[PDB]
């Protein structure tokens, strides 16, 4: 009988509960994007990574749920090297930051994807 | 009854809400004067004739009946399809709507039985209505939750505990990756714990497990209710928290309050959870009463984040009747039992919730079947979990992942779902405790 | 007509509005009958007489042509210049005042077009209305940003993003130096974005960006609304949000509307940016409808903090009427189509917003032009910058701060306006790779 | 293309997108209040720097938009190395404090210009 963690047990919605994805793994999910014509975009943060309260208290309002765009959306992206080569020129200028894949849907007109890719040590 | 209310040559209006009933008449009766008794009794149909029908125009407002087949296999069963002028209805009131398609029609004496199985509700009555307070899309933005179904426990016993013991559970629940926690149904305000208390618990929890987590939590607050004023104080409570998410028994506290909530929650930014305590009295029996497809057209309309959609554990009615929760467009489908082409101009969609005796074992059946924009709701599949309601929340978080992360890599959850969960095992504990006490 | 209405000896007094008319007469109207027929029916004429004229004295009542002057190069064209007396108006009445004198005679058959060109609003009349909730120098000192033009963005695409994509953008743009992001006047309350939405997703971004910048940031919350009722619910969340900035379509509100948001926001400390949308309509043809100059002095009387004033790719003529929005005094200058003397004894001044099709060349134009009290407002500007919204933003920032310090060190704009943005990109990439993309 | 930083990027307003200013620099900034007829003043905080909210949340309240005045507006100043001189005391009295000039417009009644002329090291 396992009692589950409390302390630096912080998670990143979709895909966070697995093991942290391997090179190859994050190369198929990137697929999964670009076969359903997403557009893969990277986000980052160095400050608080979870969400919070700060600005306002009212239903539906949390801080910390933008993240900042790395570049742009990589519209016309046919290769997934291309989003791991953008996600490792990210942790080369921010080590100590998160890094998440987010896909755009044009079609629903939405943010539709988002998932960790890298943490820092210690998370 | 026959020469004014049965018109096989009428075409349909984009205004005209249509009927699809499915018609028991009596020995007897012929279809023709079963489907026009329907369309009369429905409308401006009069035992006797009165001499007030020549101050108006009668057929600018009567129901025709406009089309009748057979029903395969089962023996003197008709579907009839009624129009109905848009003139008819109040713009924005489901009441209005339901009461004057349904309220009459049901105990007529030359039918044994009558199910109302659809409507096409037309797009200039469909912009009348507020719809969903948020909707999928917004309720994904808000909490920040994409690319998988979302994930939520009733709290169980539904009565008994204290409104301490009821938010300790929640904590608990939540701490392990679910995303809500629920009241039951039936959970309102009792003796042994009064709404108020219930709510201030479920707030102190919700908010110990965000913070530990990191992760947006919900709990539905049922604000149910006796009356508007009590349902009103309950909403406006949660609002004052802070709280995302209320909930509603639609169908016990009634189309009338349902509305009410819908617009407040609009005004003050709550998702709403819909639940359909009481459906099966109306929409079980096939030839008697109303498909829950209607029922859930009309929670689109009334408004609600999220709707009851039932267990898959026929499934292409379930998937039909889905579609029309979540999609702009659905075409006519008598596989999917979707008797009308149905647009929604851009109402925004409602989330479908599965629950009831599912487990682990069911979500790569539930990932595959409902997709993305759904609500796993696990009661027992979280507490009965042996080793209690965290490790419960992982398992469940987990067999979910993994059936994400398999189905985005190409794998087929029909095929290998039991070799995905199987997998997941070998690293989660939680999860490996979990499948040795279910299947 | 002509002996009661044309009174050319009249000695104009203090409290008198004045219009300056462009009046086209019929062909064979000499201007005389024009000048009277135009003071006439914008007052008491009547065409039968009437026993009740006795019971008063209409001349207390009268408008008066006191003055025709010919319009150069034009045939048959005449600036007819009209005195009502202070006693037509309701005090605080912007609605009255255009009533009055635009409500009837741009109609009247003798005439074959009409331009309202100008209006001497007396002090009296000024004083009674309330003017910009703070004006100029209040928004300066609240905001903290001396000694250059503001700068602000219009998101794009108006409709289309959900709220919190639109919210992204939002936070990209005022996190690279933007003081301001914007709704465009055409977003209000629509299907893919409801207007609570929008604001709840626009207040999280500008508090991430001032956090990120420590600069405050606004973004202009749009509510205009179809009912008094519905714009209300709009700026009172934002007053709820704590957020500094909301906007109105004046002309399209109307006047009413208008004036209640004005009152509104000084009650509760909010700038109000007005946009001019549907001016066009009125303001383009030199022959018939109003000048803008006109719409400007009734927007500074109901009130506004910021009025859009146009783009400047006759510059005269949009410098004269800046100085009307600005100033407290402005001298007749027929030169710059100020045809009247005007004071506002202290009526708080109106900042102008430039926009349309501008970018980072045209920076060293406008800053030469308005000076520091306005509001550059790029649109394609910034969210066409090749880096992305936070590059657009510093390109933008950049160049503006390059240009006032040029231009405080005694550098001349209108001659070394290229240069200083070329010696710019020497140290700014962002601003370099923003000079290649335009011009 | 470039990824604008997140991290230890706070501004102060008109000029803070520039380069530092030089002595140079900082004399002609002071030359055009001068040639205006406007007041010199100088301004330190040592605390925040920033804008924030501690004491109120309504529409346009906000913290740290006050900071403190150096002695008082040098009136009658007629020469910019004056104001530079006081820049230097400053400094030395408080080289910890973020220093900015302002300026005020007696014909106008308001303050008119306002900007950075000294931070500390990793600012
Ligand atoms: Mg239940
Ligand atoms: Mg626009």
């Amino acid at each position: 009988m396992k009692v589950w963690p409390t302390q630096n047990m912080k998670r990143y919605e979709t895909l966070s509960y697995l093991p942290p994805l391997t090179t190859d793994q994050l190369a198929r999910q990137v697929d999964y994007l670009l076969n359903n014509k997403w557009v893969p975009c990277l986000e980052f943060e160095t400050d608080h990574g979870f969400v919070y309260r700060e600005h306002h208290n009212s239903p539906g309002y949390y801080d910390g749920r933008y993240w900042t765009m790395w570049k742009l959306p990589m519209f016309g992206c046919t290769d997934p090297a291309q989003v791991l080569n953008e996600l490792e020129e990210c942790k080369k200028e921010y080590p100590n930051a998160f890094i998440r894949i987010i896909g755009f849907d044009s079609n629903r007109q939405v943010q539709c994807v988002s998932f960790i890719a890298y943490k820092p040590a210690g998370y | 009854y026959k020469l004014t209310y049965y018109t096989p040559e009428y075409e349909t209006l984009d205004t005209d809400i249509l009927a699809a009933f499915r018609v028991s008449p009596q020995p007897g009766v012929p279809p023709e004067e079963a489907g026009a008794a329907v369309a009369a009794e429905s409308s401006t149909g009069t035992w006797t004739t009165v001499w007030t029908d020549g101050l108006t125009n009668l057929d600018r407002y009567k129901g025709r009946c406009y089309h009748i087949e057979p029903v395969a296999g089962e023996e003197n069963q008709y579907i009839c399809y009624v129009a109905y002028p848009l003139d008819l209805f109040e713009e924005g009131s489901v009441t209005n709507m339901f009461t004057s398609i349904v309220g009459n029609v049901f105990g007529f004496k030359a039918l044994r039985a009558l199910r109302l199985e659809d409507l096409r509700i037309p797009v200039a009555y469909v912009k009348t209505f507020q719809g969903p307070p948020h909707g999928i899309q917004v309720e994904r933005d808000k909490l920040n939750k994409y690319g998988r179904p979302l994930l939520g426990c009733t709290i169980k016993p539904k009565l008994g505990l204290s409104a301490k013991n009821y938010g300790r559970a929640v904590y608990e629940c939540l701490r392990g990756g679910l995303d809500f926690t629920k009241d039951d149904e039936n959970v309102n305000s009792q003796p042994f714990m009064r709404w108020r208390d219930r709510f201030l618990f479920c707030a102190e929890a919700l908010y110990k497990a965000q913070a530990e987590t990191g992760e947006i939590k919900g709990h539905y607050l049922n604000a149910t209710a006796g009356t508007c004023e009590d349902m009103m104080k309950r909403a406006v409570f949660a609002r004052e928290l802070g709280v995302p998410i209320v909930m509603h028994d639609y169908l016990t506290g009634g189309f009338t309050a349902n509305t009410t909530l819908s617009h407040y929650c609009r005004d003050n930014g709550l998702l709403l959870h819909i639940h359909r305590a009481m459906h099966a009295v109306i929409d079980r029996q096939k030839n008697h009463g109303m498909h829950f497809r209607v029922l859930a057209k009309a929670l689109r309309l009334s408004g609600g984040d999220h709707i009851h959609s039932g267990t898959v554990v026929e499934r292409d009615i379930t998937l039909g009747f889905v579609d029309l929760l979540r999609d702009d467009y659905t075409e006519k489908d008598r596989s999917r039992g979707i008797y009308f082409t149905q647009s929604w101009v851009s109402t925004p969609g409602v989330l479908p919730v599965a629950s009831g005796g599912i487990h682990v074992w069911h979500m790569p059946a539930l990932t595959e079947i409902f997709g993305d924009d759904s609500v796993l709701q696990f009661g027992g599949g979280t507490l009965g979990h042996p080793w209690g309601n965290a490790p419960g929340a992982v398992a469940n978080r987990v067999a979910l992942e993994a059936c994400v992360q398999a189905r985005n890599e190409g794998r087929d959850l029909a095929r290998e779902g039991n070799t995905i969960i199987r997998e997941a095992t070998k690293w989660s504990p939680e999860l490996a405790a979990a499948c040795e006490v279910w299947k």
